[PDB]
């Protein structure tokens, strides 16, 4: 039904990483329970299960590197990875296998994590206002790590005309920027907002687009 | 090993036509009269929606575009007709051999017609001003095809730019691009006028944006 990924976002080398899938309205011990990673490379690779009742499946390779646990009470599955390196820096999944498909049919959202020895800094979130009909703003994202960052409009409300860049690594830090594009007549005749959100920071930010 | 083996690397598609996307296996996916070889969808910033299961049933909620054949080490992913959503990377998915695996994934691109790029350039604002520091930012935005260049250039004269380009659009077919040039509070104080251009297909001649602090 439901799958939330949670665990830190910036893990160093050599610790251990350690994920939750949550599990909201259907038991664990109704079906398979699955760990996939997506490399920066963009290859994915399957890691494993636990079944419902208890039993594993582990990626060979990853065999004597992960274990996965569950707890029949919080509804709630487990990842645990040993001993990690630059080459675990993934975005992680939780996903389902249920008897209906046997694919894997419900996939939590993903939860990056950074496996490097830099350090957490928190963005800083620049309002972007010019200095015609339709109308251009934007928000810069600069100067943050690891990876990564939201940004919304209007809590989510806007989101037809939007553009969110990907980021880019430059001298160990991260910068992003967002554009949207409203009527010329919706701004500044109404508040334009955007939303940074940057959790392994924990920062939230919002910013009104102010002119001149 | 098995080893899933999918073709071509990426294909561009007409809005209207036809995207067939194959998938060799190793060694067969079949057990108990059926193909453990699954179809997803992906795209950047979300994760893979399960497109087909077990070779050819649809999974609830997805289009009928979407056609899934094929047997043993022998699949095909069909998308006919092709509508603008539907740019991402396809992967197909074993999980009846030790040990599961992806492919490698193909790229679908829509095509479009070409088209020209709005340019917006923005000041920095005055909480960076506020500390050392200063980005002038353009937007290229909702631009087609992919390829295109920037300059920047200061009073005039052409180190400390950015670039990021998004995916193609998921409406529109489109790609943007971002660009962001970086300097000091006492850099950029020393001078007045600022400018980047953006050159593309589209036009013989650049599209310039433009501003005096």
């Amino acid at each position: 039904v439901q799958l939330q990924e949670s665990g830190p976002s910036l893990v160093k080398p050599s610790q251990t990483l350690s994920l939750t899938c949550s599990v909201t309205g259907d038991s664990i011990t109704s079906g398979y329970w699955n760990w996939i990673r997506k490399f920066p490379g963009n290859k994915l690779e399957y890691m494993g299960y636990i079944s419902y009742s208890g039993s594993t499946y582990y990626n060979l390779s990853l065999r004597s590197r992960i274990s996965i646990t569950r707890d029949t009470s919080k509804n709630q599955y487990y990842l645990q990875l040993n001993s990690v390196t630059t080459e675990d820096t993934a975005t992680y999944y939780c996903a389902l296998i249920t008897t209906t498909t046997y694919a894997m049919d419900y996939w939590g959202q993903g939860t990056s994590v950074t496996v490097s020895s830099a350090k957490t800094t928190p963005p800083s979130v620049y309002p972007l206002a010019p200095g015609n009909s339709m109308v251009t703003l934007g928000c810069l994202v600069k100067g943050y790590f690891p990876e990564p960052v939201t940004v919304t409009w209007n809590s989510g409300s806007l989101s037809s005309g939007v553009h969110t860049f990907p980021a880019v690594l430059q001298s160990d830090l991260y910068t992003l920027s967002s554009s949207v594009t409203v009527p010329s007549s919706t701004w500044p005749s109404e508040t334009v907002t955007c939303n940074v959100a940057h959790p392994a920071s924990s920062t939230k930010v919002d910013k009104k687009i102010v002119p001149r | 090993n098995i080893v899933l083996t999918q073709s071509p690397v990426s294909l561009a598609v007409s809005l209207g036509q036809r995207a067939t996307i194959s998938c060799r296996a190793s060694e067969s996916v079949d057990g108990y009269g059926n193909s453990f070889l699954h179809w997803f969808q992906q795209k950047p910033g979300q994760p893979p929606k399960l497109l087909i299961y077990l070779a050819s049933n649809l999974n609830s909620g997805v289009p009928a575009r979407f056609s899934g054949s094929g047997s043993r080490t022998d699949f095909t992913l069909t998308i006919d007709p092709v509508e603008a959503d539907d740019a991402a990377t396809y992967y197909c998915q074993q999980n009846n051999v030790d040990p599961w695996t992806f492919g490698g994934g193909t790229k679908l691109e829509i095509k479009r017609a070409d088209a020209a790029p709005t340019v917006s350039i923005f000041p920095p604002s005055s909480e960076q001003l506020t500390s050392g520091g200063a980005s002038v930012v353009c937007f290229l935005n909702n631009f087609y095809p992919k390829d295109i260049n920037v300059k920047w250039k200061i009073d005039g004269s052409e180190n400390g730019v950015l670039n990021s380009w998004t995916d193609q659009d998921s409406k529109d077919s489109t790609y943007s691009m971002s660009s962001t040039l970086t300097l000091t509070k006492d850099e950029y104080e020393r001078h007045n006028s600022y400018t980047c251009e953006a050159t593309h297909k589209t036009s013989t001649s650049p599209i310039v944006k433009s501003f005096n602090r």
